[PDB]
RNA sequence: GUAGCAUGAUCAUCCGAAUCCUCUACAACGAUUUUUUCCCCAUUAUUGAAUAAUGGCAAAAAAUCCUUGUAGUGGAUUCGGAUGAUAAUGCUACUG
């Protein structure tokens, strides 16, 4: 609105001494106090800018109910410029935080809302109570007793007593109940409980004739005579209804939760047994109270009601007996039509007809309603009347709703004239008669009546008060009056001019009515003459007794922070923190309370426990509180429970269980008080934990910086000093063919080449390679051969000549490549070495004196060949060749030579004509004109294969035969000659790709060294090296009694240790993305699993005062990718890794070579210019010889125009362009997926679990800061973690669980394990919902390290014995094996349902149906299952009372044995047949393309359209499924099994 | 009674 | 050396699948709590008449929490399918 609503002359005084006094405004309803109300707000507006720590305050404009509340937020909305904020309960502030609470407060000037948020607000020191300027208090009679309002106003007591807010209550009612007698003490009671002085018009001729434009009604009474005589139809249905309750009674259901009385003395039917009961017992109050056709209206509601129980009945007990109340109903509604048709055959016309059966088949009363309203009403236009009716029960509403609607439509006269509609409480009743959500509709019925859609309006007390209702005139009450609040305010609600209030009641009961409306009258006028003539006090000023008015109760306890517990809520806050412990459908949250005896009370407590009452608490055994706790002696049981919760939550706020603010704590809190230990390192790389923001934007991938192993670091050998030289050697392991003998007699030659360096290199493992021809090994020997360099010059020639092999041999040379005189990273050189002083091999000074550049082919003819001298055999035996006539410029090896045969003879193959000379001129005379020396011999030549990269086993069909099937022979005069020992060049071929892995292993042995060196391990297999394996199940490189586990063996005797050799290191250091023959993810699987167990136990030690729940979370948060990559970029791994596939020519830098050191240092040097240097760039350089040997630094003018290259690929497309993907290699960095680093951790683990065993393995933990292990239990970071875990519960010892366990020697022999202790089986047997056992906590601590027994245990035995199969599916099989359904199956089968000490309804249903359905299946796995459902808690007890073998043994080769014997069967079918993939091989199958919709779960039902493809076709169909992802799995199952039977 | 009686018909309220 | 075909791996883009979830708005569910009212009963003070005290049994009103479903998203992990294009391998023709 605007600001035309104009106060009148009360207001502005009523204002005008609120503002100076507190107090309670009292007018009737109606009277604008609503809008006094928000001008008293519009006078405290001066600290609502200003924020909370500035100085400024807020505003609280307090409602009882959510709707009301709405009301007036959306009334001062507009009718001021007030940020006005809403929060209810369900609006979902029980889960906001401290931030975005504050930053609420701070946006708000005025807060509306539910008593309780705002008490609970106020209560968490969220805001103080003195941070506030007025709290406007609406409906203020409700502020008794136990009232959330007296709660709140009572932390005006506890508070701060100075600069306290204003309070203002708002009523038109003062009393509730039947309390009228005595009204001044009640009143006073208000006075004081709001700390106010009641205000209230007393200058009477003013304003009194003005507010009373909100007039009083005129109040009629209307009697009906009593009804006495009861019709047999009546007693038929009494009997019928009688001996269904007695059936309901006696049949069975499942076990259901226990409710009693109030004060539990005394026992109660079950919940829905009562309900059921209740609405029967209602029907029959309906039936007796309105007569026969009411009952014909009421039994469709009835109808309605019991078949949508039925539908929403999981249980199928439930079903059934509401089926049988469904049948009872509807013979029922059959007797009542066929009595009410019993008189209609008198007249055929319908209207009348039902007209006069309505006022024939009625009890009098309502006869008497009818023609009241028929002579009220008596025809008058629609839109204007609008009258209301209340009643007081809730079906009573719907029954006179349907006879309202047939008698309307009965009556043409009011047919037309009548809309009427009924509305209740929130116990709703649908509205409709015939079906569940036949229709959605988007108006309330109050909505309706506002409208003018509903002029007519049923309702109970619902409507009475708050619910903004325009000026009705007609008021009509049906159900006798009983309250003074209720009749007061609804003869306010008339308030229109000539307003009529009527209502009826019996005759006999005419003077009762009497006096009761004369005793409400002079409740009211007393009322008002005595605020009239009240003393003049100004605010109640006597503290003494404010404060006596609260002290009878408990004093509330408050602790530090300002939190404070108020006493009242002590059962919602522990009721609300037992429903957040997750449980089971009839897993009782709920606190089971007792009632003491006396006896018990004074053997417990002293004589004063025989005056009054005691009782006890006890707590489900899923919390920690498993001591009992009893109460205050108090002398009603309802103090008695207040005491007894206050306590209870007053010591588990003391175990911290509570937060600080005094509600449960969530994860959250649980991470937040963790990362400071265990996530401490995340801050170092700006990051945290409890960062949630950090999941988006996981899939990023960082960059790091490479390094060469410490021996290769600045190893460059100085003239005058000792240098080592280290031997390599080929060895070949294919056995040769003819085809390929040049290769096989070659390599084995004594002249090989060999690395020179000046640091000493360690032992290496020798290495496998893969040639075009066949397989290889090299090995490097150990012992080096020393010489030294006396000349400078020698160094220099050395340095050029293994620069020009990389240079020209191999063509990896590039412009901008350049020797390094600077010697720091990767500095080394490599020098052949030729038969020296026999066993001496000294160095080929021959070879770099002469071939310092190899020269070039040139294309010499006729004329200069004549003077040229003829070929010598030696000169050309085993010499380098090529063939400069043709077009191929590569070189050529020449075999053998042909000195016999001669040109002009002829081709041997297809050829025995045509001779080689002729064709050489036939093929190229342009060229080579003519051959000289005819008579001359030739040679025989194979060439040389111009890969690089050997690693990859190039399987194929090589066709020996048919590959070299062509002969080559030349004449030597027309091919180059270079003079070379060609052994030594097809040897060097095969040089980049050793020095690679060489490179690799250099960092796989420093590993070795370091693990050695930490673990402390320097026995006598510490030495000497073992050949590198290869791997054949890695896809690429295609070409009775249980059995010990190895590792628990080596872990338990030391006998069985071996050193970790460096090739399973260089495995787990090799990424799959570099494709040599071995990779990590072999190893990752078993890291991973000894990462889960090492973390489960340490957590486990660590924390076992905690429930299942936070420690699942910060297992998996300790595992996860973010934390692992955390932990290993500090230990200093990563810039030795393996991931990059070696392409040289383009991905790789040389050794002896670098940039030229200038460029180096400026790329070193300008990060913002490092990332615009393109490949281009480098090489647009072009340096001659002069710089990449003399100097190592291009030339100044060169240096410029480079860089202005560089600079102008901004103004171009190259601007911005990912560089880093070419130019990364030159700088020694690259970039690596975070997913890599994250298996490289585990790969480590792998392998130092696999050599070694678990025990020494634990460290490794700690030395990635994995776990902060504890020095003050050093055994735990190495043996008590296999020691450890327990706690008092699992100590006492006592006969009495074998009461709890019957037959437990079957179960024993099923099982194979006998239990020293039976307390640990207990334990795991211990369901969650089982509150009869008190000696042992619940299971889930006993399942949660299980679980990582149990897969560790089985990805040890898979990967130690399914060898020949790849990783790939290794994973898909552990997954398959620890799922929890085959666990179901797994247990079924040897039948440990019988034993699990649980009860539940739908659990025991559930449990039932599938130990049925695996014995129709035999006790065999369905591979999944086409069962409607598994149940979780089968496989989580199975695999919980794994642990407890392990526990009970404390050995884990025993639980080995154990878990083998009952997985033999299921493990010999897992490990021969494809163990599972489901649902996707057939999304991804070669012809069926399954797609699918939404999915509906109903009730128990859940059908989904699967729209599949079959032997070439397209088929639709259905599966009984139990949920939408269950749903798609059972179409996916019955599609399967589609699939395989076409396929059969 | 099998029947119930008839209500007088015509019936103008009482006032109080 | 030259083409076609087949294959492995990868980026990019699109889509899908599995697991774990989050948020949103709506609906349903169950549990707990607070007020009020009637009826009846019990035990006491006293014995009949008559009272008083409480305590318990059914009805209406109001709040809170949990769960489930509806759909849209969004996110993490694994993974598949499709495709430009890039580079790698093998084979089958033309050969050199
Ligand atoms: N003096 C006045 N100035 C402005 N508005 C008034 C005045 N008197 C009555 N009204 C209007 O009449 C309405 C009375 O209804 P309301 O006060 O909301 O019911 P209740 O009395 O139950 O709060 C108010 O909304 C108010 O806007
Ligand atoms: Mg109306
Ligand atoms: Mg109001």
């Amino acid at each position: 609105e605007d600001v035309e609503i104009k106060p009148r002359g009360y207001q502005l005084r009523l204002v005008d001494h609120l503002t100076k006094s507190n107090g309670i405004v009292y007018l009737p309803t109606g009277s604008g106090k609503t809008f006094v109300a928000i001008l008293v707000l519009k006078r405290f507006s001066q600290d609502f800018d200003k924020p909370i720590e500035s100085g400024g305050k807020r505003a609280l404009f307090m409602c009882n109910t959510v709707e009301l509340a709405r009301q007036q937020a959306m009334a001062v909305r507009r009718c001021t410029n007030f940020k006005v904020g809403f929060y209810v309960g369900e609006q979902g502030v029980d889960d906001w935080t401290r931030g975005m609470w504050s930053d609420e407060i701070k946006k708000n000037q005025v807060l509306v809302g539910t008593a309780q948020v705002f008490l609970d607000m106020v209560t968490q020191t969220y805001v103080a109570l003195s941070s506030l300027s007025v709290v406007i208090i609406d409906e203020c009679h409700h502020g008794t007793g136990h009232h959330p309002f007296r709660e709140f106003m009572r932390l005006f007591t506890i508070a701060n007593q100075t600069k306290l807010p204003r309070v203002v209550g708002l009523t038109g009612v003062l009393i509730k109940g039947n309390e009228i007698t005595n009204v001044a003490t009640k009143l006073k009671e208000l006075e004081i409980t709001y700390r106010g002085n009641i205000i209230t018009v007393s200058d009477t001729k003013e304003m009194e004739n003005v507010m009373l434009y909100a007039t009083k009604p005129t109040e009629v009474m209307v009697s009906f005579p009593h009804q006495e005589q009861v019709l047999t139809v009546t007693r038929l249905i009494s009997a019928e209804i009688e001996k269904f309750y007695v059936s309901l009674d006696l049949m069975n259901i499942g076990v259901q939760p226990i409710r009693r009385s109030k004060s539990l003395q005394c026992l109660r039917d079950p919940s829905k047994k009562s309900f059921v009961k209740q609405l029967f017992n209602d029907f029959l109050y309906q039936m007796k109270e309105y007569g026969i056709y009411a009952a014909s209206i009421a039994i469709i509601s009835l109808i309605v009601e019991f078949d949508i129980k039925r539908r929403q009945a999981e249980t199928l007990s439930v079903k059934l007996m509401h089926r049988t109340a469904l049948t009872l109903c509807e013979k029922i509604r059959h007797l009542l039509v066929q009595k009410l048709q019993d008189m209609t055959y008198d007249d055929d016309d319908d209207n009348v007809n039902t007209e006069e059966v309505i006022m024939n088949f009625s009890t009098p009363k309502v006869q008497r309603f009818l023609m009241s309203l028929k002579v009220s009403f008596a025809d008058k236009d629609p839109k204007d009347i609008c009258c209301l009716v209340f009643v007081e029960r809730r079906y009573t509403c719907k029954c006179i709703y349907g006879l309202l609607l047939n008698y309307i439509q009965s009556t043409p006269e009011l047919r037309n004239v009548l809309t009427p509609q009924f509305m209740v409480g929130r116990n709703n009743i649908s509205p409709d008669f015939e079906s569940v959500l036949e229709r959605k509709w988007q108006k309330s019925a109050i909505q309706q009546f506002r409208d003018g859609n509903a002029n007519l309006m049923i309702c109970s007390s619902v409507l009475e008060e708050g619910i903004d209702v325009q000026a009705c005139n007609h008021v009509f009450i049906l159900d006798p009056v009983k309250t003074f609040n209720m009749y007061v305010q609804s003869k306010g609600r008339a308030r229109t001019t000539e307003a009529k209030f009527v209502l009826f009641t019996a005759d006999k009961e005419r003077e009762k009515t009497i006096q009761q409306i004369y005793q409400y009258r002079k409740a009211h006028n007393d009322i008002a003459e005595y605020l009239k003539d009240r003393v003049l006090e100004k605010t109640e000023p006597e503290l003494y007794e404010i404060k006596g008015h609260f002290q009878d109760d408990i004093d509330p306890f408050t602790n530090e922070n300002g939190a404070v517990l108020l006493p009242n809520n002590a059962l919602a806050i522990l009721h609300r923190y037992c429903q957040t412990i997750p449980t089971d459908a009839f897993g009782f949250v709920i606190p089971w309370f007792h009632v003491l005896q006396e006896d018990e009370r004074d053997r417990i407590f002293g004589v004063s426990a025989k005056g009054k009452h005691v009782i006890s608490i006890n707590m489900p055994v899923n919390c920690m509180l498993r001591d009992t706790i009893y109460s205050d002696p108090m002398d009603n049981v309802k103090t008695a429970k207040i005491s007894a919760a206050f306590k209870a939550c007053k010591v588990l706020y003391s175990l911290g269980e509570l937060n600080e603010r005094f509600v449960p704590k969530t994860l959250k809190e649980r991470v937040a008080s963790i990362a400071d230990v265990h996530f401490e390192h995340w801050n170092k790389y700006g990051d945290s934990v409890t960062a949630t923001v950090n999941k988006a934007d996981k899939s990023k991938d960082r960059t790091y910086k490479t390094e060469c192993p410490l021996e290769f670091y600045d190893a460059l050998p100085r003239v005058g000093e000792i240098c080592y030289a280290y031997e390599i050697f080929l060895e070949p392991q294919f056995e040769s063919c003819e085809y390929t003998e040049h290769m096989y007699l070659n390599l084995q030659t004594p002249r090989n080449y060999a690395i020179l360096l000046r640091n000493k290199l360690p032992r290496l493992a020798e290495m496998p390679l893969f040639s075009n021809q066949g397989k290889l090994h090299v090995r490097v020997a150990n012992a080096p051969l020393e010489v030294i360099i006396q000349n400078s010059e020698q160094l220099e020639l050395l340095h050029q000549f293994h620069g020009m092999v990389f240079r020209d041999i191999l063509k990896i040379w590039h412009p901008f490549f350049v020797l390094d005189r600077r010697s720091k990273e990767n500095s080394y050189l490599v020098v052949p070495l030729i038969l020296g002083a026999g066993e001496q091999k000294c160095f080929d000074w021959e070879l770099m004196t002469n071939f310092r550049r190899l020269p070039q082919s040139h294309g010499s003819n006729v004329q200069q060949r004549e003077q040229q001298p003829a070929p010598r055999p030696e000169d050309f035996e085993g010499k380098i060749v090529t063939q400069w006539y043709a077009n191929y410029d590569k070189p050529m090896l020449v075999t053998k030579v042909h000195r016999e045969l001669t040109p002009l003879s002829y081709m041997e193959k297809n050829q025995q004509d045509k001779t080689y000379y002729e064709f050489t001129m036939s093929k190229y005379g342009n060229r080579i004109g003519d051959v000289v020396h005819k008579d001359k011999f030739m040679i025989e030549v194979r060439d040389l294969t111009e890969q690089l990269t050997f690693y990859v086993h190039n399987r194929g069909k090589f066709n020996a035969k048919s590959k070299a099937k062509m002969k080559v022979i030349l004449i030597p005069e027309l091919c180059f000659n270079f003079n070379f020992p060609g052994d030594l060049w097809l040897k060097l071929i095969f040089l980049p790709s050793i020095l690679n892995r060489m490179y690799f292993l250099l960092h796989a042995e420093a590993l070795r060294k370091r693990f050695n060196t930490y673990l402390n391990l320097h026995l006598l297999p510490f030495n000497g090296t073992d050949y590198m394996p290869r791997p054949l199940e890695i896809d690429y490189s295609l070409k009775g009694k249980v059995k010990p586990l190895l590792i628990l063996q080596k872990t338990v005797s030391k006998e069985h240790i071996t050193p970790a050799e460096q090739g399973e290191f260089l495995a787990a250091i090799t990424a799959s993305s570099a494709a040599d023959v071995f990779d990590m993810e072999r190893l990752e699987i078993l890291g991973n699993s000894f990462l889960k167990l090492s973390a489960t136990l340490y957590l486990a030690s660590k924390y076992s005062d905690w429930n299942e729940g936070t420690l699942t979370e910060v297992k998996s948060k300790l595992v996860s990718n973010r934390n692992l990559l955390f932990c290993l970029i500090d230990a200093d791994i990563p810039k030795t890794l393996n991931t990059i596939q070696f392409t040289p020519r383009y991905t790789w830098l040389p050794p002896g070579i670098s940039l030229p050191h200038n460029v180096l240092a400026l790329w070193r040097e300008n990060p913002e210019f490092a990332k615009i240097i393109g490949p281009h760039n480098l090489r647009d350089l072009a340096l001659g010889d002069e710089e990449s040997l003399v100097k190592g630094n291009c030339s100044d003018i060169n240096y410029n125009r480079f860089v202005e290259g560089c600079r102008a690929n901004g103004q171009s497309f190259y601007a911005g362009a990912d560089f880093s993907s070419e130019v990364n290699f030159c700088v020694g960095l690259v970039t690596i997926p975070n997913k890599v680093i994250a298996d490289t951790l585990e790969a480590l683990l792998g392998v130092i679990v696999k050599n070694y065993g678990l025990q020494h393995a634990f460290k490794m933990l700690e030395y990635f800061k994995i776990c902060r292990a504890d020095i003050d239990k050093p055994l735990t970071q190495l043996l008590n973690l296999e020691l450890g875990g327990k706690k008092m519960r699992a100590n006492v010892n006592t006969t009495e669980i074998d009461g709890f366990l019957i037959n437990h020697y079957y179960l024993e022999k099923n099982l194979g394990y006998t239990f020293k202790d039976r307390r640990y089986l207990l334990q795991a047997l211990t369901h969650p919902s089982y509150p009869t056992n008190r000696i042992t906590g619940s299971y889930q601590e006993l399942e949660f390290i299980g679980n990582a027994i149990l897969d560790f245990l089985i990805s040890a035995y898979i990967f130690e014995n399914n060898t020949k199969m790849n990783p790939g599916a290794l994973t898909d099989l552990r997954s398959a094996l620890v799922n929890n359904t085959t666990l179901a199956c797994i247990c079924v089968r040897h039948r440990l349902h019988f034993f699990i000490l649980a009860e539940n309804a739908k659990l025991s249903e559930i449990i039932s149906k599938f130990v049925n359905f695996q014995e129709s299946q035999g006790h065999r796995v369905t591979n999944m299952s086409t069962n409607v459902d598994v149940p979780k808690a089968l496989g989580d007890v199975l695999e919980a009372l794994i642990a407890a073998v392990y526990l009970d043994c404390r050995d884990l080769q025993r639980t080995w044995e154990v878990i083998f014997n009952l997985f033999e069967p299921e493990l010999q079918e897992f490990t021969r047949k494809v163990p599972i993939n489901h649902i996707r091989q057939l999304v991804e199958h070669k012809h069926a393309k399954p797609v699918f919709s939404s999915p509906i779960v109903e009730g128990e039902t859940v059908m989904v359209s699967c729209q599949f493809t079959c032997m070439e076709k397209t088929i639709k169909v259905y599966g009984f499924g139990s949920n939408k992802d269950q749903a798609k799995l059972s179409a996916a199952k019955h599609a399967l099994q589609q699939l395989s039977k076409c396929d059969a | 009674i099998d029947r119930y009686e008839q209500v007088s018909k015509d019936f103008e309220f009482i006032k109080i």
